[PDB]
């Protein structure tokens, strides 16, 4: 056999084993999920307290691209900035030549390329990220969820990390039981209510919650950071739902 | 055994990757089918969204390359799309150099040249895609041009690509020895869409709901894609006859 | 410009109505005194429905259409019909980043069906403006009233320079669709 | 990455050889013998062909002996692909120097660049080295008539007979036993069959199975002829010699 | 055509005494025959007590007197927090200076 | 990331032999028969078009491909290498010829030029040899008509006639017992064919039979008129309808 | 095989701890630092009788106050020597004064790990460099392949080195005199080195802030050594 | 195993080895100790000498006025990764008249370290750095380790016995955090931390190296009969 | 470019390129330098398995680098061209900036540092060669022997020989070469590397090369006559 050993050799089932092995950093890594709203997205994340030490609120993982696109990733986290890094290189030069800010999809496929570039070559290592991003454009809210091997789909809700499965499961009660839509405001909540339902997946250690957002109505079609009353009214709102 | 991780010759003249990369066309489990009218080509593709979570207007595997050429491909998505934006480059350049719309066949040409690269040169893995290009091209008419991981390419009368690709061209290959002509015999594109479904749900027989199929067609000077209401418009006909 | 080179002169207009947007434009073109061509085609189409109007040297206003044309094709392919703001864009691009090769005055016009009709133009400096009409004019004019006021304009342009004649080119831009016009010595000399 | 890969061309065996050059000596081995022989007023170039088959085209091919200008011929032992990449450039470097010097390149230093080149393909850049032995037959004004030979290593020596490819242990004693120093041109040229035909693999040596080529003075005054055998030509001294 | 080089006027003046040393300018700058600012430094504290003045083209002077003080800055790095000596300073300038010989700086220079 | 296989991926093994060269050639042999047969006005080449299904269009693949007017070539092995091979051996009969001496290069000099290609996909990194053999048919003035072979090592032989593929040993002892010097183009192609259905096993017609000649000058394939020198290619392509004609009184 | 800037489980450069095997192997040489000066000595090693000794260069002048003694691969130092050479002429150029010991040392040790897949391999000898300035006084170093350097008071490099080190920590205080430095070099070469010790067979130098950097004569090194041989054997 | 030839290679269970034997080579690094309040930050470092007769290897290097780290491994690497800091520190001071955020400071870091771990033939680096600041949202603690992840801590300590330190200042977090507008008690206390994580030898005046950079305090350096105070 | 780290350590602290390099020195001819009092001989073995050769034409085993130094080696043959060549150029190089012919111990010393090179360079192998250098520098009457080898050190010999068997040769010059009295005359030096040659070489007839070199760019090679009077005198005075 040996045909794990390398980048960008196909098996005999004709699968890269390498990509695969990076899905595995990938669900080792904390939970993170993506939620659709009525006229935007809203991204949180599960920070793992390793130590006291550890300076509150001051260790940001979610990253914005550009002014109007949120990412948050599970798995190795210098990787995920990497991609971020690119993902902002690539909207610059589209918003330098076209004027006009990236719209997601277009956005979705530069990241997609890129990530799919280093399932190509045994001279580079797949990334050892799942990337949730998404936000607001002429055509409306988008969210996205980008993989390893670069494959990525649109999605109602996403979900990655140690606690997916979790997560999945919860995100999927929305999708029945709001066919019409989730408001932006109810979606911040949901999202803290998920992370620490998806918590109990990893609950040696206590964690931090971190949220953001995008929506045409509350943030003007830029993404945001929910900080202050907003992030503690969804603290509670998740604190009361688990007990 | 190095000679099946790389691009290069096994003791029996084969090569492995090539090989390999063939089955991985069939990971995604879907069938497609092509099939040529007179005024038109039209290209219809299984549609499966297993996930409740995701957006279906978003999985797609039929791609519009340029206003007249359109492809269908079978594999994974993230060569399909690598595939994709190559060919649209390919074909934007060939207008602005020579000055008319790149032919469909021509184009194939090209991206199984590029594939041909991929087997001969070590560094470069080939692409685990098929991709099946359609149009109604100004000289030729009616086209049906396929590219596979080996940089084999050929015209179609017509083609089926997928796991269960055996029996439906079997399917299209009795039709057409009754029928005696290389194309269906129908003006309007809207029932060679009705044929083309049809000959799927009798080769593979499953039945099709307007979300379990994706439909391109190729006319002269535009190539489109179908809604789920213009396939379920065209599910209905089928029914009622 | 340099020497002995095809000059495209400068009666080029866009003009923004009810409707849409009209281009509107003469048909000449010179090396010196001598007319090199008199039935010149000064509107050129870079999309569907976005439209330049091409002033200066005719090869590079050529040379830059050409690419736009193709940055457009491209950008349609991937990322869905553009916007005339992203056309102007392109252009821009390329007249600012080349200004010293060039001799390039361009106006961009189009139509979506958000934004209606738009007019950007592009001087020689390579610097962009949006503007409601370029070369006593009333907002939301309409066809026929948009018409008369290029006809009228263009007409005493070729009047009383001589970098200008021939024909009146017209094209307009609608959610109907697209139309050509042209007029004829006879009809506008005598306004 | 690539490393995994590298079979290592250009690297020394524990006992201090190159095992790419050797390799590619034993490939040399097994190619059709090529006989080269000096006299006092000419050289000889006698090669023998790879199993011939019947309906090859005889007359009209080149596969041993090539001409590299008016005055040097090398005859070839090895992969023939990799000889015409060399002779051209052999070829451009007589033309370079003619161009320079309005000179003849003499033959040595010929010699020594397309050797020099070989040795470069064993001491760096990772590829196989040419696969390929020559002899260069060549006259010039300084030293008049020479033979030499180089091979994949990219050493090169000098010789008044010599055979290289198979059988060059058994042709080389041949040689060594009839050769002498005031021979003919006519003399080498039966030497060089009679032992081509005593080492052959073949049940017997024919005009189809060879290539035949000698470099005299026999044009009018003081100037040097290239002869390279027809098929004819071949069939006409192979029976003058009696060996047909 | 572009001329890339201006005359900002001003003055500058530095004398050495047996313990201390001077290094005096007006604070004027200006163009042609307009008052840019009448106050604008151009006698620079640049550390290891060096004091410097680059009089001439205001923007070779300020791009100058900014190399040379993060010359000070690099020196200190590399070399243990040594003290940059008044000598190895002029030397370190003229390097500097000569480094642009083929497009030089327009101005004249006082330590 | 960059192609970093710099190294050759053919090299010698202690035998002497050069495994990807061999391993090459047995692709060739698995490959299907083609052949070519030299006449004294003319020459021939030809193979069969296996259909790799019978909804494909078989006359979209053109297995025998024009190089210049006056040179065609046909092959044995993988298509998708011939192909390529083709595209590169038109190319550089301009670049490294017509461009320079304006007028069309020799048989030979094309061969040497395609087998040069070759030879050095066998010896530069980071490639594998071309699992091809061609069969180059052509005529110039000064040389007259002519037929070689090139290999995936980038050996070329003159032939006066030969085969390759799959049933070539068989095919070759054929050739041997038909072939002779006072042959004349039409008496060649009927040979072609007679070779040509023994190795063929389905059907042989000229729908599934792919042939074309090296012969006298098409002024009507020209495409213009007016300049005396130029009268037209040699080089034709037979189409399914001739071939079929010649197969009735076979 | 393996890459060449590979990490060993135990978390070392593979090519970096190989390359100090090969120093061991290497002649030895010492170090002594005193306030009077820097003495540096080394041995010799001739293969055979018939190579001309004083040929043998394993001492060597990087400026006027600053000497360089080597062990190991000794042709793998010519590059790091050439360095150490331009460095320091080079920092006179931009700077009109002598450059810190310390600060060359810094910067022949920026080459040490200029390797990988730069050059191919790590240098195979280790440097003792010496020298004097006018900030921290008499210095000796210790440049390793692996791109770190110790200062030290005394120091042995080579085959001999960790028994003449041990000889060394008993041996060396703070008030060394130039000449009882001097005679130690001596008396741990003499201990360490296989053959009989002598002026053709060992070489002395040493640095000094008067006099510079100054390797001694045969005539100079043998009047030591029978210096050295009257102390001993005087108790 | 078969997984550890090289930094592009991922293991069956998702592991980069040649990161982790990277990160091993930190633990066989001595131990060094960083710690903050809300006016001041501290590095405390344990230095170590080859024998009597060597230097203490030096484990804290000045980035700029208001910024140094501390390392702990391999030391060749700490200068390569100290001196980009001190470019990135002095690009922002030349082109934007600005004093280098310590968090973007940890970014720039951070990315570098990356691009290591993820293209075949380089290394990963072999060396962990505590870097300390002052800027203008305040003093700031960041640990840096080669596999590019940085974390802004209170207090922490990284090196072999590292986790004794690191106890202790988890302990003494709600003490030291307040120790506000006095340099010498967060000295002391720093001190005191790395004094957790020795054994059999102690605290010497040519052993200890203390760091130090504030609100009105310049990133400056304590060695030798400097730091006979704290001992 | 090819980039491959050939030339590295191994565990024991060995470089088995570098050494394997030596093998092939050791399988090379014999070649012999012996000094004299003002003078240099280059000796050097030709194997006599090759008969039919052209001696006239054959490259000559010693190679001028300039008028006044002289290079002789043993090992890869093909290899030592490319030194040669080097060395040759820097010859001229050195006239042309220093106005000054290169002294022996330069010339080596350049040489010596190429074949270092090539020992910690990627995509490259060692030089599978050992030269000797023997010359006088200019405006000097001391004899110059220097010795390379392929890991790049270098010296200066009394006398030394490299390749097969040389550590006879090397065995017979340790005790018939005297440091304190060096072969005073022409005549003494060639005979005591004849005599050196022929305790390995076989026969005294076309194996045998000698190459004298003397102060003032003044080398001469002897002929084959001239060699064959030196193994004809030493074998008479043997038989006692
Ligand atoms: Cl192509
Ligand atoms: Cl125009
Ligand atoms: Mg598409
Ligand atoms: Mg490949
Ligand atoms: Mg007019």
């Amino acid at each position: 056999t040996g045909y794990d050993l390398s980048n960008s050799v196909f098996s005999p089932d004709g699968r890269n084993f390498q990509v695969e092995y990076a899905v595995k950093a990938v669900e080792n890594g904390t939970t993170s999920i993506g939620i659709k709203c009525n006229d935007g997205v809203v991204f949180a994340v599960e920070k793992l307290i390793t130590s006291k030490l550890l300076v509150p609120q001051k260790n940001v993982k979610i990253q914005v691209v550009d002014r109007h696109i949120g990412c948050v990733y599970s798995g190795l986290i210098p990787d995920g900035r990497h991609l971020v890094n690119r993902g902002r290189e690539e909207a610059a030069s589209f918003k330098k030549l076209y004027k006009t800010p990236i719209p997601i999809p277009a956005f979705a496929d530069r990241l997609g390329q890129y990530v799919q570039a280093h399932t190509l070559y045994n001279s580079v290592r797949p990334f050892g990220v799942s990337t949730i991003f998404g936000g607001v454009d002429k055509n409306g809210a988008h969210l996205y969820m980008l993989e390893p091997s670069g494959s990525y789909w649109g999605y109602k809700g996403a979900a990655t990390g140690k606690g997916r499965q979790s997560a999945k499961a919860e995100l999927e009660k929305l999708v029945d039981h709001h066919p019409e839509g989730l408001s932006a405001r109810e979606a911040v909540k949901q999202a803290a209510k998920i992370i620490y339902l998806a918590h109990e997946d990893n609950k040696e250690k206590d964690f931090e919650l971190e949220i953001s957002w995008c929506s045409l109505s509350e943030t003007n079609g830029l993404h945001k950071f929910v900080k202050g009353d907003l992030l503690q009214e969804a603290i509670d709102f998740a604190q009361k739902e688990i007990n | 055994g190095y000679d099946r991780h790389i691009t290069i010759f096994s003791p029996e003249g084969r090569l492995y990757q090539v090989e390999y990369a063939f089955k991985a066309t069939n990971q995604t489990n879907i069938n497609s089918l092509a099939v040529r009218g007179k005024d038109c080509t039209v290209v219809i593709s299984q549609k499966k969204v297993p996930d409740k979570l995701l957006d279906p207007t978003t999985v797609s595997y039929i791609f519009c390359i340029s206003r007249t050429i359109g492809m269908v491909v079978n594999g994974p998505i993230p060569d399909a799309r690598n595939a994709a934006l190559r060919a649209k480059a390919e074909a934007a350049e060939f207008r602005y150099k020579y000055g008319y719309d790149m032919p469909c066949d021509v184009l194939a040409k090209r991206m199984a040249n590029l594939s041909q690269i991929y087997t001969q040169r070590a560094y470069m893995r080939p692409l685990g895609v098929i991709l099946t290009f359609v149009s109604v091209d100004e000289e030729l008419g009616p086209s049906i041009y396929k590219t596979d991981p080996a940089g084999y390419y050929v015209g179609y009368k017509a083609t089926a690509t997928g796991p269960k690709q055996q029996e439906i061209t079997t399917n299209l290959e009795n039709h057409f020895k009754k029928s005696k002509i290389d194309h269906i015999n129908e003006e309007s594109w809207e029932k060679v869409v009705e044929f083309a479904i049809t000959h799927m749900i009798d080769a593979l027989g499953t039945e099709f709901s307007k979300n379990d199929l994706e439909v391109g067609v190729a006319t002269k000077d535009k190539f489109f894609t179908l809604s789920a209401e213009n396939i379920e418009e065209r599910l209905v006909a089928i029914a009622e006859q | 410009l340099k020497k002995g080179e095809v000059s495209l002169g400068t009666s080029i207009m866009a003009v923004t109505f009810k409707d849409g947007v009209i281009l509107g434009a003469d048909s000449r073109t010179t090396t010196g005194a001598y007319i090199a061509n008199r039935v010149t085609d000064k509107l050129t189409r870079v999309h569907d429905k976005i439209w330049c109007c091409r002033s200066g040297s005719a090869a590079d206003t050529q040379a830059i259409a050409d690419i736009v044309q193709y940055h457009l094709e491209l950008y349609t392919s991937q990322y869905g019909t553009p916007s005339t703001e992203t056309a102007a864009s392109v252009f821009k691009e390329l007249c600012y980043e080349n200004k010293d090769n060039l001799t390039a005055g361009i106006i961009v016009a189009g139509y979506d069906d958000k934004n209606k009709g738009e007019v950007y133009t592009i001087p020689l400096g390579g610097s962009v403006h949006k503007l409601p009409y370029a070369i006593n004019f009333r907002e939301n004019m309409s066809k026929e009233e948009t018409v008369d006021f290029i006809k009228h304009s263009l007409s005493q342009a070729i009047k009383w320079d001589g970098s200008s004649g021939g024909v009146i080119r017209m094209v307009v831009l609608t959610a109907a669709g697209v139309e050509r016009l042209i007029f004829y010595p006879d009809e506008y000399e005598q306004l | 990455g690539s490393r995994r890969y590298d079979s290592r061309t250009t690297i020394f065996s524990p006992e201090g050889r190159l095992y790419q050059v050797e390799y590619a000596l034993e490939s040399i081995s097994h190619a059709g013998t090529a006989i080269g022989i000096m006299a006092s007023d000419g050289i000889v170039l006698a090669a023998e062909r790879k199993v011939t088959s019947t309906l090859l085209e005889q007359d009209t091919s080149t596969e041993k002996l090539y001409k590299l200008n008016d005055k040097i011929a090398v005859a070839v032992a090895g992969l023939t692909a990799d000889a015409e990449i060399l002779i051209n450039t052999a070829r451009i470097h007589a033309q370079n120097y003619l161009k320079t010097y309005n000179e003849d390149i003499p033959v040595e230093i010929l010699v020594r660049r397309l050797s020099d080149i070989k040795q470069g393909y064993t001491q760096h850049g990772g590829l196989r080295p040419f696969g390929v032995s020559f002899i260069y037959a060549g006259y010039d004004d300084r030293y008049g008539y020479q033979l030499y030979t180089s091979n994949p290593s990219g050493n090169y020596t000098g010789w008044k007979a010599i055979s290289v490819g198979a059988n060059t242990s058994a042709a080389q004693t041949l040689l060594q036993m009839d050769y002498k120093d005031d021979m003919k041109v006519d003399d080498a040229i039966e030497l060089a069959l009679k032992t081509l035909s005593k080492t052959t693999d073949s049940s017997a040596l024919t005009y189809d199975r060879l290539e035949f080529a000698t470099i005299r003075k026999g044009a009018n005054d003081g100037e040097v002829y290239q002869k390279i055998f027809k098929p004819q030509e071949i069939k006409d001294i192979l029976v003058k010699t009696g060996i047909t | 055509q572009f001329n890339p080089y201006g005359d900002n006027g001003g003055t500058i003046l530095g004398i050495a005494g047996e313990d201390f040393a001077v290094l005096a300018g007006d604070t004027r700058n200006i163009t042609d025959y307009s008052i840019n600012s009448r106050y604008e430094p151009k006698v620079f504290d640049c550390g290891d007590n060096i004091v410097m003045s680059a009089n001439g083209f205001a923007a070779d002077g300020d791009a100058l007197v900014k190399r040379f003080k993060n010359s000070v800055k690099w020196y200190h790095f590399d070399h243990n927090d040594k003290k940059l000596s008044i000598n190895s300073a002029a030397r370190n300038i003229q390097h500097l200076l000569y480094g642009k010989r083929f497009f030089p700086y327009y101005v004249h220079t006082i330590i | 990331m960059t192609d970093r296989y710099s190294f050759s991926l053919t090299t010698f093994s202690p035998s002497g032999k050069l495994g990807q060269i061999d391993y090459a050639l047995t692709a060739v042999k698995q490959g299907v028969t083609s052949l070519g047969i030299k006449a004294t006005n003319g020459v021939v080449i030809a193979t069969e078009k296996k259909s790799s299904s019978p909804l494909a269009m078989s006359e979209t693949l053109s297995k025998v491909s024009l190089l210049t007017p006056d040179i065609g070539a046909v092959y044995s092995g993988m298509g998708p290498d011939y192909r390529v091979l083709v595209d590169k051996s038109r190319k550089v009969a301009h670049t490294s010829y017509k461009r320079i001496y304006g007028e069309y290069p020799p048989t030979k000099l094309l061969v040497s030029e395609v087998a040069k290609i070759m030879q050095e996909a066998t010896q530069s990194g980071g490639v594998r040899p071309f699992g091809v053999s061609l069969l180059i048919a052509g005529h110039d003035e000064f040389n007259g008509f002519s037929l070689y072979q090139v290999d995936p090592s980038g050996s070329y032989f003159p032939w006066k006639a030969t085969a390759i593929g799959k049933g070539s040993v068989a095919a070759k002892t054929f050739l041997e017992k038909r072939w002779n010097d006072e042959l004349e183009l039409e008496d060649a192609i009927h040979i072609a064919l007679l070779t040509l259905k023994e190795s063929v096993e389905g059907e042989f017609n000229g729908d599934t039979i792919e042939l074309a000649i090296i012969g006298d000058e098409n002024p009507d394939l020209l495409g213009y008129t007016g300049i005396p020198t130029d009268k037209g290619p040699r080089f034709r392509k037979l189409t399914s309808q001739e071939i079929n004609d010649r197969l009735e009184a076979l | 095989d393996r890459g060449v800037s590979t990490f060993s489980p135990e978390g070392r450069l593979f090519q970096v701890e190989y390359s100090l095997e090969a120093i061991k192997l290497g002649s030895t040489a010492i170090g002594i630092a005193t306030k009077e000066g820097v003495v540096l000595g080394v041995e010799k090693r001739a293969t055979s009788p018939l190579l001309e000794s004083d040929s043998i260069e394993k001492i060597v002048e990087i400026d006027r106050h600053i000497g360089c003694a080597m062990s190991g691969l000794t042709a793998d130092a010519r590059s790091m020597i050439e360095h150490a050479r331009t460095a320091a002429v080079t920092h006179n150029l931009y700077y009109d004064e002598d450059i810190n010991v310390e600060s060359l040392t810094q910067s022949v040790c920026d080459l040490a790990l200029r390797f990988g897949e730069l050059m191919s391999r790590p240098f195979g000898v280790a440097l003792l460099i010496a020298g004097h300035d006018a900030d921290d006084g008499y210095q000796l170093f210790h440049a390793e392949p692996s791109g770190t350097f110790y200062r030290y008071n005394a120091k042995a490099i080579g085959s001999g080195s960790e028994g003449a080190q041990a000889e060394l920590l008993n041996e060396w205080h703070s008030s060394l005199t130039l000449k009882e430095a001097e005679l130690l070099v001596l008396k741990i070469l003499k201990q360490v080195m296989e053959e009989k010790l002598d002026e053709n067979n060992a070489q002395l130098s040493c640095i000094t802030k008067q006099d510079g950097f100054k390797i001694y004569d045969n005539e100079k090194t043998a009047e030591l050594i029978k210096e050295l041989k009257e102390k001993e054997a005087a108790e | 195993n078969n997984y550890d030839g090289d930094t592009v290679t991922f293991s069956p269970t998702g592991r980069l080895f040649q990161v982790e034997y990277a990160l091993e080579a930190i633990k066989q690094g001595s131990v060094t100790v960083g710690l903050r309040s809300n006016t001041h930050a501290v590095l405390v470092a344990l230095k170590r000498n080859a024998d009597e007769l060597s230097s203490y290897q030096k484990k804290i290097i000045k980035c700029d006025e208001h910024m140094g780290l501390s390392l702990a491994g391999l030391a060749p690497d700490a200068r390569v990764l100290s001196n980009y800091l001190r470019q990135q520190c002095n690009y922002s001071s030349l082109v934007f008249n600005r004093k280098l955020a310590v968090e973007r400071a940890g970014h720039l870091l951070c990315d570098k370290a990356q691009k290591n771990t993820q293209s075949y033939g380089g290394r990963p680096y072999g060396v962990g750095l505590l870097i300390i600041g002052y800027d203008k949202s305040g003093a700031h603690l960041l640990e840096f380790q080669p596999s590019g992840n940085v974390t802004e801590l209170y207090g922490t300590a990284i090196g072999a016995r590292s986790q004794g330190a690191k106890t202790y200042l988890e302990r003494t977090l709600d003490t030291f955090i307040k120790i506000d507008g006095n340099p010498d008690e967060l000295i002391k206390a720093g001190v005191e931390a790395i004094s957790q994580s020795l054994r059999d030898e102690s605290l010497t005046v040519d052993n200890l190296s203390i760091a130090i950079v504030g609100k009105d305090t310049p990133f400056t350096i304590y060695d030798g009969e400097a730091v006979a105070k704290y001992i | 470019g090819y980039d491959r780290a050939l030339s590295i350590f191994s565990p024991d602290g060995h470089i088995f390129q570098v050494e394997y390099a030596l093998e092939a020195v050791k399988r090379g001819t014999c070649a012999v330098g012996v000094k004299g009092k003002n003078c240099v001989v280059l000796g050097c073995e030709r194997r006599s398995t090759l008969k039919l050769q052209d001696t006239r034409i054959t490259p000559s085993k010693v190679s001028k680098i300039d008028s006044h130094v002289v290079l002789s080696f043993s090992g890869l043959n093909a290899d030592s061209r490319i030194l040669i060549e080097k060395a040759r150029v820097e010859a001229q190089s050195h006239r042309l900036t220093l106005e000054d012919p290169v002294t022996v111990e330069y010339l080596t010393r350049y040489v010596a540092g190429v074949q270092q090179r090539y020992t910690q360079s990627g995509g490259v192998r060692p030089f599978g060669v050992s030269t000797l250098i023997a010359g006088f520098d200019p405006r000097d009457d001391e004899p110059k022997l220097y010795q390379t080898e392929p890991s790049g050190i270098y010296s200066s010999w009394s006398a030394q020989t490299i390749g097969r068997n040389s550590k006879t040769v090397r065995e017979f010059l340790e005790k018939n070469y005297d440091r304190k009295e060096p072969p005073a005359t022409v005549e003494e030096c060639v005979k005591l590397t004849v005599r050196s040659l022929l305790e390995v070489v076989q026969t005294g007839a076309k194996n045998i090369e000698i190459t004298v070199v003397k102060p003032d760019s003044d080398i001469v090679a002897l002929s084959s006559e001239e060699i064959n009077q030196y193994v004809t005198q030493i074998e008479q005075e043997k038989q006692e």
